[PDB]
């Protein structure tokens, strides 16, 4: 019934030290070694430190353990914030022949806001409009942070009914990505003179009109 | 040095017996008095220790999975498998096979993380539609154009560009539920307003479960 | 105990799978086998368990302080498991002793067997437990009825000593390859030679 | 996600003073308030202390509390160990509106009468054979230490086949009791001559036999 | 002062449904502003709180326990009642009902407990024996006699000996698994050979996990 207690979020700015926590319950922390791990998201899992002083060829010397047992506390303490180290952090025990891992600890990130949208808009194909279906797709890209407002608006009323937005995901240059889709009937495309779809970021509004042409 | 590779089934059917075999390439099993056990790692989630094993018959699980971890080695294929028994809906974690010498200590080697879930049943035929770009769809000296995937069942799609030619530039957005039951997403990429009229841009969706390959040219806009 | 004139194995000594705790400071774990040393010291007492985390460098207390002290340039090497299915039995019997009252430090590595009362006070009382005279043995907490946390762990010690002497004690390759007839070098426990 | 972390088993001689230590996870002890409950063994729980500090009418004032927010840990100080101290102690939370309990902690105390024990053997009743069925019982009781063997006898034949024991559980006079059952068919009671118990203990064996009468 | 005694059966069967009443006497339901709680304890472990209700429709249940506890406040009969759905062979514990005093503070007053077994096969009834003491059933001044309780299902079982009146070195032993489902154990009491033929002994045992109250006399063995 050993466990090893770690804090869920940690977050502090470039530049400054930090100290990441590691309770164990029931044994005492000076019992057995412990090993942390660096991990990006998405991949395999790398040892940053272990043995508790000392330190694998390959990390910095900024990755440095302590170890307090009047506390039962295992602390790993990280000095000058980058970008890289952007991760989450486990602890690893023994116990008695069945190892027991940590909580997690995910090291937050961190200078200006990316903030590009991309907000491109593409009326329904014809293809679709053959097949009596028609969706009106907004597109936002390379936006930061990934928190925005989408409303599918028109001349006279848009439907309500089919408004579909993705949540914001990570691209490869590190920005943020997500889409709109609004389900239509072929009549109420040509219903209307015109579509619209706005989005609204950091205050900021970029917006692009469609029409039947 | 020494790699570690998985292999076996990535989707899991329920209540049933799990098989992931994880090999070894540039070493030897048995030689070096060497361990070797296995770690799952559910999604947003830490990782949790499954059970260890020696080259000999020696074994230890986790007391929350005993009596449910089966795990052997052969030394003439040079790799390990486990077998896991009675899984369910809450077993879905990225297995990783975990390369360590000592056994109170690190996993020094890590192999890549095989990605085990549920698999679904149900399915159904997937449509494609062209996202036709026009002089209101670019915003500078690029524009955008892509291709839509909608109404279809189930997950997963695959969707390249040029027959992954084209790399840069491409977004692939993660699915949402539609306001009926289905799914949809799209796929695009930015191209230079030059080369609109003089490239074609042909994309690739692909729906495994339904056996369905569309393969839609991307063409700007003509007014009618 | 010392151990002289023997070659060693710990891949068995970890193999086990049954010690509770293990802190091996000084050399690394995975790579003490190869690295040799002149002689391996054994020292073997009994703890209770909450004072498994006592025996650390740098630590201060009751027990690490009075009875054995671990110095900053500690390269030993602590093995503990748990043993209460032998060292203690029922009827409240314990047959082990501790040290508690002592009159300063002493230096690491010694052992102390005075048994004279310490006295608290500024009045002698003739070797009798007298008022400010209290004796400095006391009794242990063993139990086999107890949980986890005052159980019998069978302490060892495993030192290394760094000083001038060939490697009598090592874990080397047993035989590598055998060559003639060319001008190589070989160890034959007595010379380092360069000849064929 | 807020749990209670409780020593499992704590001892302590008589006379002497103790502390029992219930330390909280993510949220810190000085949150919510904290209550200690004493609870006999097949009895219901007793309150003891309350609002950390204040003891209830009736309780001992030796049951006195502090709580170390710094370390997140409530505490509950005894002192004057009596008999009447051992029962399971649980320490309460609130958290957000879900009550969390505590591990759990057991006060242990710290002369025993050994003595050999006494043995019965009971032939099957004629209500069981006319019931087609047949049971052997041996009463193992009044005795110390726990630990006795148990081996059934046909005439000459050890009987391992359908043999139930049971393990020794103390009695009301600090010696202890056990029972060992032997199932058997009508016709097996009448094919051997006779049956035997042989209850062995602290190398003594007393040994009682029966007959179909 | 104010009492909280609960009533029902002590016996549900797995995937069925737990209805408990706990009743209030010396009090009334909705005056004083408390509020009741349930609260159980497997044996051996620790206490754990189920939920909490109010006089009005204010309920608040454990996360582990949700979607699956139903409490209901009946202010004419001056009682409350929880309702369990999903019941499996791991909710075995004593259940106590208590009026919380504060919320986030303590429960002044604990009813007793009743004991909740649950097992995943038919409930069997008990088969009682008596047992003739003889001439080899005595060592020295006295005797003993007892009575057999076998394939009984499930725990607990109850045995006194002359209505209670017998307590004196009456021995009731905990029940051991048998070779196949059930359970076996006997109850004993030791005694003076000289009122082996003028006093009658009568144990009376109570099997409310299986029902069938039974009383079977013990008298000395006859030679046939």
């Amino acid at each position: 019934n050993f466990m090893l207690t770690q804090p869920h979020s940690v977050s502090e700015s470039p530049g400054k030290t930090v100290t990441i926590s590691c309770t164990g319950s029931s044994g005492s922390i000076a019992s057995n070694y412990v090993q942390w791990y660096q991990q990006r998201p998405g991949s395999a899992p790398t040892t940053v430190i272990y043995e508790d002083n000392q330190r694998p060829s390959g990390v910095p010397d900024r990755f440095s353990g302590s170890i307090d047992s009047s506390s039962n506390s295992a602390s790993l303490t990280i000095s000058g914030l980058k970008t890289e180290d952007e991760a989450d952090y486990y602890c690893q025990s023994y116990d008695s022949s069945n190892v027991v891992f940590g909580g997690g600890t995910k090291l937050t990130v961190l200078g200006q806001p990316k903030a590009a949208p991309s907000v491109t808009l593409f009326p329904p194909s014809s293809e679709e409009l053959q097949a009596n279906k028609a969706t009106l797709v907004c597109l936002i890209s390379d936006f930061y942070p990934g928190a925005v407002t989408v409303a599918w608006k028109a001349d006279s009323s848009p439907v309500k009914a089919g408004v579909e937005t993705t949540t914001p995901s990570k691209q490869s240059n590190n920005k943020y990505a997500a889409s709109s889709y609004l389900s239509l009937t072929p009549e109420q495309w040509k219903s209307h003179r015109s579509y619209s779809c706005q989005v609204t970021h950091e205050g900021s509004t970029v917006e692009k009109t469609v029409a039947p042409t | 040095q020494v790699q570690l590779q998985e292999s076996g089934p990535g989707l899991v059917k329920p209540s049933e017996t799990l098989s992931l075999t994880c090999t070894v390439s540039g070493g030897s099993v048995s030689s070096g008095g060497y361990f070797w056990s296995w770690i799952r790692q559910p999604p947003g989630k830490g990782l949790e220790w499954i059970g260890c094993i020696y080259y000999s018959g020696s074994t230890n699980y986790n007391p929350s999975l005993k009596s449910r971890v089966t795990i052997s080695v052969d030394t003439s294929k040079d790799q390990f498998s486990l077998k896991l028994s009675s899984v369910t809906a809450a077993d879905t974690a990225v297995y990783y096979c975990a390369r360590q010498l000592w056994l109170r200590g690190r996993f020094d080697y890590w192999g890549q993380g095989t990605l085990v879930t549920v698999s679904s049943a149900s399915t159904k035929g997937p449509s494609v539609f062209p996202l036709a770009p026009s002089s209101k769809s670019t915003s500078g000296g690029t524009a955008a154009l892509g291709c839509l995937v909608k109404d279809y069942f189930p997950e997963p799609v695959t969707v390249s560009w040029n027959s992954g030619a084209l790399t840069s530039g491409v977004h692939t957005f993660p699915a949402v539920l539609q306001s009926s039951g289905l799914y949809s997403l799209s796929s695009v990429v930015t191209v230079p307003s030059s080369s609109l009229g003089t490239q074609t841009y042909i994309c690739n969706v692909n729906h495994k479960p339904s056996n369905t390959k569309v393969d839609k040219k991307v063409e700007p806009k003509s007014c009618d | 105990k010392r151990i002289s004139n023997c070659v060693a194995d710990y891949s068995v000594l970890y193999n086990s799978a049954s010690f509770s705790t293990f802190k091996c400071y000084g050399v690394s774990p995975t790579k003490l086998n190869d690295l040799c040393f002149t002689n391996v010291y054994a020292d073997s007492f009994v703890i209770r368990g909450d004072e498994v985390r006592q025996i650390a460098p740098g630590q201060t207390g009751k027990i690490a302080d009075y009875n054995y002290k671990l110095p900053d340039d500690f390269t030993g090497c602590v093995i503990a498991w748990n043993s209460n299915n032998l060292d203690s039995k029922v009827g409240g019997n314990y047959n082990y002793l501790y040290r508690l009252f002592r009159k300063s430090n002493l230096k690491p590595f010694e052992r102390d067997i005075s048994t004279e009362i310490y006295q608290a006070g500024s009045t002698p009382c003739n070797g009798v437990e007298g008022f400010n005279c209290y004796f400095p043995l006391q009794s242990y907490g063993f139990q086999p009825t107890n949980g986890v946390g005052y159980q019998p762990y069978r302490v060892v010690v495993l030192s290394f000593e760094l000083l001038h002497a060939p490697a009598t004690v090592c874990g080397p390759k047993k035989s590598t390859n055998l060559v003639k007839n060319k001008c190589v070098n070989f160890n034959f426990n007595g010379l380092t030679g360069t000849g064929v």
